[PDB]
RNA sequence: CGUGUGGCGUAGUCAGCGCGCUCCCUUGCAUGGGAGAGGUCUCCGGUUCGAUUCCGGACUC
């Protein structure tokens, strides 16, 4: 309860800023690399262990916050549905890796 | 082993593989996954149905590795003397690359049910109406020769993607 | 001929220069 | 009229003539060997200053005020250096700053003598004194970044001039002597630590910054007599051994590698965190310990059990709670220990730290001794009321020490007790702790905000620590998980799981304790901000048509300076002349259609047989819409009244340039398309422009006008120039509307009236662009630059140029040059400069724009500077309020008094803290507008770059303000700096809390 | 009947100078230089040692 009230208070400014105005995979991934990705993956492993061993209802809220944290940059990318764009981005990411 | 393979012949490396670093990177990924599965199985030796006693083991492994790397970096901050530093950097870079690879493919695979359905296109384009500019220009005309190679790449890379998915499942 | 600016005489006083700038307009 | 400085020359009350100031300048130049083409530059600068101040006051008051501002007053920098580094009076100034609250061979005696000497000078002597400083400031090159070095040089030269040595010399000093003998060696030292000579080139050498001496480390040597005493000649003798009048002649033998050293060093970052912000951990951690110990009996309870509900003695609760004092003392000791490793040991002010340690230990002791007496078993077994009174006493001693160490700043704890002759402070109080105090209602508002925040936070944290933690602590700490454990270690890993869990629980609550004060800060500010609206009377519920209907009267009262004008016209005939101007300005920018304009103008179409029907109010009062709406809205807030444009001061607009594109090339227009992109992006503008083409019209003219149209929509310099040249036409319009006798008397000679209007508007406004690559543009870039000089004849450009060495195989010579649009064309194709000034070498040593502005800064004029950048824009209706914006520095409508009057004292003076910066909005602030006299006498306008200028101005003693009716069209390493070290450890508590919770 | 020759324009002796690309470096925009890389001549078959080339069929304009 307490952590979510604090997060909402800190998140009001972003909602205020963005609710008035209404990309290749490699650079997008590198932009968030080392910031709120590796920590998130490490955190969802531990959250999964806690969930499986003993089920507490409020952990149901946590599965929300972390999930969106990883899925925000990709849900907002334009034309992410198209087959051709997705597979071209796959090619570009693979080539950037090697 | 890489350094013992004719290090005195520079052109030999170009003859065999100018970028053998990618080859050893793939090898390192494979060995990391295999050693993972080895620990999974050793933990399931007593655990024919127990899924709780390996997750925390994975977490422990990852934390210990990060601690070791951090200690090595801190020690290095303060003949073959310089090659020692070079190898210390190289191993860390390789481990980071493998972790990034696994994480990225994990992220990519999870999107499959979104793109399987074909109706998501227009419903996503509703956001274009939600967008302030809401202006789209038609794509430039492409020659059929450009279309052929595009289809070939789409088929090939899709096959490779599904092969990776099959391996992971 | 002036040392820093070769295009000006040596003996030219500052008020001569301001008058010249005025006539340049 | 037809004279350069009409406010001084055309007056008969001028105490000193122009032909008596020119020969003063010439005499100084002959005697000390300056350059001629800089003497001319500074004569022009000085005369424009006198003109600007004498157009709203008397000439004698103008000269006296300038002298007070540059050399002799309490708003002078030279006086502050003289009192700190010559009369050795830093500690008394610190005491006076401390005790100003009650105030409102000795400091009073020295001030009395200084005023007595400055009150009896002839005007000729004042002109000479100001002239020498300006002449020195004009050559100083990179020594302009270091002000106290300049003060030392000026003092030495003045001591030489009045001597019998100079006044009997026959021949003059050879030209260029000041720059060769005095200034170049210091520049050589500065450069010889970022670069090294390898195979005949200068290549930057890499080494740690803890061995690099910067501008500040030079500057700080001249703050103490102890630094001045270290300057040594080649003979090994000291400088200060010579008699006063001989030190300037030798100032070329001083070796600067044996003198300058480092004064402040960096370390790991968490040490900086612990030292800079100690007042916050003292107040969080100690109270957390108090709360946690009172509600947690289990750890100090004998045979604890909730079933028997036995409590320990109250003595044990109070003696346990009374460790907050020892915790606070320990934090302070650690902070001092971390601080001792920032500063060199023998440098002045480092003995103080040692004494500060001793006292702290004493407090630690008095706050730990008595508690042991309670916890000694001698009084454990025997209940006494003595133990109870001891615990009760030490509780309030602990409360007292927590409050004391939370309020008082670290630097300045025990200064009043030493009473020693040596340095009582770690850093100089004159140049580092001279904050401008608060007055009035905001001073009480600041106290009230913080009291409210902390009261709410503490009373709320107790009631969420009492219940979320009382039962888990009691259960997890007393359960027994009886097992065998692992015999390799034992059972010690199966009786300890509940307690490890308990430690983790407590640690997460401890971390969460810190996140609540931020929330309460946010909430209380938002409530106070809402509540103050009613007092401010902000009306947003009023209809948009209820602002537009009141617009004309606001225009009449706040844009025009109508009060001075003799009332001879109806207010409609004045407001018409402004409204129509705004509308037509918008129309010509291809921004309104032909049929839209007629809906808005005042009209004269009705009959002229009756003069009353000649003028009719628009139908409006009964991108463009956004601009007009903001104009009308901003007019509703209070605005200061203006002066007539014949009394307004002079100001400059300064711009840097490097690599940006002046105009678009034809290749980038016909290739990839940009034109189609822009047309698809701004379609209506494109159709308006093509309509305009058919209105008037290889086709070179079509090519050029298309190029212009395309450049006025992208990232171009011409867009910015054309935007900011609206000040000129604003001033012309205001001047001609305000007084119609001139327009009447000229009587049809439109040309003569045009010359008159331009001549007045030319002396009030200057534009300056600094290009550092005009010497090596390729031909098409040169073509663009020449075109700009052709479109606007009054624009000015400064650049760098180079000459081959005098002798073979040596360094080439470097000059800084100025041109504008009235210089003639040489047969080489170039223009002759007005001024060329020789430098001591390449001026660009570090990357950035600061060095770019420093070399063109000697060519500015006026009293105020506006700093813009390469991509910025402006509008006429905004440029029409410059007078009201400039009146915000609090100098235009004040009475004048004699600074050196015998009766005045320091506490009665009302001019102690001037305004340094004014920033615009849609103590941080990006500086739009700058007070030039204040800024340019204490370092540059920028430094190696914007927030640091604001913090330096604050530390030196200026004030920063914000203007709410103007808009500017703009579109990690910090925590290791000196500025944080000075701000964190010396501000009073409420200002510190306001500073911390923002940045 | 004509027709998909490297990403486009293509030209042709019974696979090319350009043009992009791709790499390097200089120059504040480029430009210029050095190095190399991208091709089944619409597609499917027949004949000829060998087919853009001789022919049959198929698609698009
Ligand atoms: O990249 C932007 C910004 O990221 C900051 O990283 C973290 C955030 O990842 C984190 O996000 C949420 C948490 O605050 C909350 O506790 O959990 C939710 C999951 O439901 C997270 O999404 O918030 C913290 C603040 O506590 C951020 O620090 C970087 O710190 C910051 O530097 C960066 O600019
Ligand atoms: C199946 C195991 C395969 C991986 C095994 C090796 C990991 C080794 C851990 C490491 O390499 O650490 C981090 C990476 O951490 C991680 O994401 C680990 C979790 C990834 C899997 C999550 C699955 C959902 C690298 O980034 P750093 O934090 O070191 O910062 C350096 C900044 N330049
Ligand atoms: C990250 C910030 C950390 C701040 C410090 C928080 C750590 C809190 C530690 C509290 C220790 C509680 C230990 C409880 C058991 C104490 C001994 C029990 C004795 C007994 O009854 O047997
Ligand atoms: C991908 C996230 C993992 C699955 C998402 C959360 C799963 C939690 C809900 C499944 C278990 C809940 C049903 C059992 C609860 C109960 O026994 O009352
Ligand atoms: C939150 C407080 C927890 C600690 C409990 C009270 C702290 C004192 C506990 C014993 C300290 C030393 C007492 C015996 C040692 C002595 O008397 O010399
Ligand atoms: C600061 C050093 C001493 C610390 C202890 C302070 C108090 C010491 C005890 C003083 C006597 C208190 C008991 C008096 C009665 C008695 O025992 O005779
Ligand atoms: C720093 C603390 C000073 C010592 C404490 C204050 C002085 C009180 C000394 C002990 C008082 C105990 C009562 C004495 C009377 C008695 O025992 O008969
Ligand atoms: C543990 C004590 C908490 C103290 C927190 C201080 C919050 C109040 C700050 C402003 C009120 C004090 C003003 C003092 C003014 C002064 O002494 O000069
Ligand atoms: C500037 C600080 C203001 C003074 C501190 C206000 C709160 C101090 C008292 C804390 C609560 C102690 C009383 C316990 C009863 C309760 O609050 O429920
Ligand atoms: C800083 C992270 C939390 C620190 C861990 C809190 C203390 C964990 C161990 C406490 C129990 C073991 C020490 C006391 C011995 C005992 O329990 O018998
Ligand atoms: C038990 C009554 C409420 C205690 C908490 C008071 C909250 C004060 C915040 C303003
Ligand atoms: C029942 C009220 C609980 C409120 C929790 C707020 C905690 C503030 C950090
Ligand atoms: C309810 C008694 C708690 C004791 C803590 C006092 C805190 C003083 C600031
Ligand atoms: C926890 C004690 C910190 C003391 C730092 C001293 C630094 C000296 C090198
Ligand atoms: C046994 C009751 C003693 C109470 C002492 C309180 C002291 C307050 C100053
Ligand atoms: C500050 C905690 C140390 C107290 C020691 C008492 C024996
Ligand atoms: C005897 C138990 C020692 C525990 C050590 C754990 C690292
Ligand atoms: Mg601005």
């Amino acid at each position: 309860l307490s952590i979510f009230i604090v997060f909402w208070i800190a998140f009001v400014p972003i909602v205020v800023q963005e609710l008035i105005e209404r990309i290749p995979f490699s650079i997008l991934y590198s932009r968030f690399a080392g910031s709120a990705i590796y920590m998130g993956a490490r955190s969802m492993l531990m959250l999964l262990f806690g969930t499986v061993a003993h089920w507490q209802a409020p952990l149901l809220w946590f599965w929300a916050s972390l999930s969106s944290l990883i899925f925000a940059p990709f849900v907002f990318n334009p034309h992410q549905f198209a087959w051709e764009d997705f597979f071209l981005d796959y090619r570009d990411y693979i080539r950037w890796l090697s | 082993f890489c350094m013992g393979m004719s290090c005195c012949s520079g052109p030999l490396f170009g003859m065999c593989c100018k970028k053998t670093g990618s080859v050893m990177a793939g090898i390192a990924h494979g060995v990391a996954v295999i050693v993972h599965i080895a620990f999974f199985i050793v933990m399931w030796v007593l655990e024919s149905f127990n899924f709780v006693r390996m997750l925390i083991g994975v977490v422990t492994c990852i934390q210990c590795q990060r601690l070791i790397f951090h200690c090595m970096t801190a020690l290095m901050l303060t003949a073959w003397t310089q090659p020692s530093r070079e190898l210390t950097a190289k191993v860390i870079e390789l481990s980071e690359f493998a972790a990034d690879f696994v994480l990225g493919h994990v992220i990519l695979i999870c999107q499959l049910p979104l793109i399987i359905i074909p109706k998501i296109d227009k419903f996503h384009s509703i956001m274009l109406f939600w967008l302030k500019p809401s202006r789209q220009i038609r794509p430039p005309i492409y020659s059929l020769k450009q279309t052929r190679l595009r289809k070939r790449m789409v088929k090939k890379y899709c096959s490779l993607y599904f092969l990776v998915l099959a391996i992971f499942a | 001929a002036d040392i820093s600016n070769p295009t000006r005489a040596r003996d030219e006083r500052p008020l001569d220069t301001i008058r010249s700038f005025e006539y340049a307009v | 009229p037809n004279e350069p400085y009409p406010a001084w020359t055309a007056d008969s009350q001028s105490p000193v003539s122009i032909e008596q100031i020119e020969d003063i300048f010439i005499d100084l130049t002959n005697r000390l060997g300056f350059q001629r083409d800089s003497m001319r530059n500074m004569f022009d600068h000085f005369m424009v200053l006198l003109d600007s101040r004498s157009s709203r006051m008397s000439p004698d008051q103008a000269l006296l005020s300038l002298h007070a501002d540059y050399i002799g007053g309490d708003t002078a920098n030279y006086k502050k250096w003289y009192f700190a580094a010559q009369l050795d009076m830093d500690d008394e100034i610190g005491f006076r700053n401390m005790s100003l609250g009650k105030l409102s061979n000795s400091l009073e005696a020295a001030d009395f003598r200084w005023k007595a000497k400055m009150n009896q000078l002839s005007p000729l002597e004042r002109v000479r004194h100001i002239a020498l400083y300006l002449l020195c400031w004009g050559e100083a090159n990179q020594v302009r970044f270091t002000a106290e070095c300049l003060c030392f040089i000026y003092k030495c030269a003045l001591d030489y001039l009045d001597s019998p040595l100079c006044q009997q010399r026959q021949e003059p000093m050879p030209e260029g002597d000041f720059l060769n003998r005095v200034i170049t060696p210091i520049y050589h030292f500065i450069r010889n630590q970022v670069y090294e000579i390898v195979d005949g080139r200068f290549v930057k050498r890499e080494r740690d910054h803890n061995k690099i001496v910067g501008y500040d480390d030079l500057n700080q040597l001249f703050w103490y007599p102890e630094g001045i005493a270290k300057i040594v000649l080649e003979d090994g003798t000291k400088l200060i051994e010579l008699p006063l009048e001989e030190r300037y002649l030798r100032l070329g033998d001083v070796v600067w590698d044996d003198v300058f050293f480092k004064t402040y060093k960096e370390t790991r970052t968490w040490l900086h965190l612990v030292t800079n912000f100690n007042r916050i951990w003292v107040m969080h951690i100690s109270i957390f310990w108090m709360y946690f110990a009172y509600n947690s009996p289990t750890f100090y309870t004998h045979n604890y059990q909730q079933l028997v509900d036995n409590q320990p003695l109250a003595a044990y609760k109070w003696a346990s709670c009374a460790l907050g004092g020892t915790v606070a003392s320990l934090i302070q000791i650690v902070a001092t220990l971390c601080e001792w490793s920032f500063v060199p040991r023998k440098w002045a002010g480092a003995q103080h730290l040692s004494r500060r340690f001793w006292f702290l230990c004493i407090i630690f002791g008095i706050n730990l001794g008595p508690i042991i007496f309670v916890f000694a078993y001698d009084k454990d077994t025997v209940y006494s009321t003595a133990a109870h009174v001891v615990a009760a006493v030490m509780f309030f001693v602990a409360v007292a020490t927590i409050i004391f160490f939370s309020i008082m700043p670290l630097g300045g704890l025990f200064t009043s007790y030493m009473k020693k002759s040596t340095r009582r402070y770690v850093a100089s109080q004159t140049f580092t702790a001279a904050f401008a105090p608060l007055h009035g209602l905001d001073r009480w508002m600041s106290y009230l905000v913080w009291v409210t925040v902390f009261a709410a936070k503490y009373s709320e944290s107790y009631y969420f620590l009492v219940l979320s933690l009382r039962d888990p602590i009691r259960i997890l700490s007393t359960t027994a998980m009886r097992c065998t454990g692992e015999y390799w270690w034992g059972a010690v890993l199966c009786k300890v799981q509940p307690k490890i869990v308990l430690g983790l629980v407590i640690a997460t609550d401890f971390i969460l304790f810190f996140l609540d004060t931020y929330l309460w800060y946010i909430i209380v500010n938002t409530i106070f901000s809402v509540g103050k609206s009613f007092y401010l009377g902000i009306s947003i519920l009023t209809p948009w048509r209820n602002i537009f209907t009141r617009l004309p009267k606001r225009i009449y009262s706040k844009i025009l300076a109508t009060t001075d004008m003799e009332i001879k016209y109806k207010p409609k005939v004045l407001i018409s002349q402004v409204w129509n101007a705004i509308i037509i300005s918008m129309y010509r920018e291809h921004l309104l259609a032909i049929d839209h304009v007629q809906k808005l103008l005042y009209h004269q179409v009705p009959s002229e047989i009756e003069g009353k029907r000649t003028l009719r109010a628009p139908t409006f009062f009964v991108e463009a819409e956004r601009r007009i709406s903001f104009f009308a809205q901003s007019l509703s807030t209070p605005i200061p009244e203006p002066l007539p444009v014949d009394n307004m001061p002079t100001f400059t607009v300064l711009t840097p340039h490097y690599a940006e594109r002046i105009l678009l090339s034809l290749r980038e227009i016909i290739r990839e398309t940009l034109l189609e992109y822009l047309k698809q992006l701004h379609p209506v503008e494109w159709e308006c422009f093509v309509k305009d083409t058919k209105i008037l019209a290889a086709a070179p003219e079509y090519t050029l006008r298309t190029r212009i149209w395309a450049s006025l929509r992208s990232q171009t310099l011409y867009r910015t120039i054309s935007g900011f040249m609206n000040y000129s036409r604003a001033i012309k319009l205001l001047y001609r509307v305000e007084n119609p006798e001139i327009v009447q008397m000229f009587g049809g000679n439109a040309e003569g009236l045009e010359r008159e209007l331009e001549k007045m508007a030319r002396r009030k406004f200057k534009f300056l662009v600094s290009m550092q690559r005009l010497a090596k543009f390729k031909p098409h870039e040169l073509e663009n630059a020449e075109f700009l000089l052709r479109a606007y004849p009054d624009l000015q450009i400064a650049y760098l140029d180079e000459e081959p060495p005098l002798t073979e195989g040596e360094e080439p010579r470097i000059y800084s040059a100025l041109i504008d649009g009235h210089c003639e064309i040489l047969d080489n194709g170039r223009r002759r400069p007005k001024f060329r000034v020789q430098l001591s070498g390449n001026p660009i040593l570090g990357d950035g724009k600061s060095d770019n502005q420093n070399h063109a800064l000697i060519f500015y004029r006026g009293e105020y500077i506006q700093l813009i950048d390469a991509n910025q824009d402006n509008y006429l209706e905004e440029c029409l309020k410059i007078r009201s914006v400039l009146a915000e520095f609090e100098e235009l409508n004040v009475e004048q008094v004699n600074p050196y009057a015998p009766g005045l004292r320091y506490e009665e003076q009302t001019t102690n803290h001037p305004v340094a910066i004014v920033g615009a909005r849609e103590h941080y602030g990006h500086p739009d507008f700058i007070n030039a006299t204040f800024m340019t006498t204490r370092g540059g306008v920028s430094k190696a770059e914007d927030i640091y200028a604001g913090m330096n101005a604050m530390l030196r003693g200026g004030r920063i303000k914000h203007c709410e009716y103007y808009q500017c069209g703009k579109g990690g390493e910090q925590m290791l700096s000196r500025e944080y070290y000075y701000l964190g450890t010396q501000l009073p508590v409420d200002r510190f809390l306001t500073f911390y919770y923002a940045h």
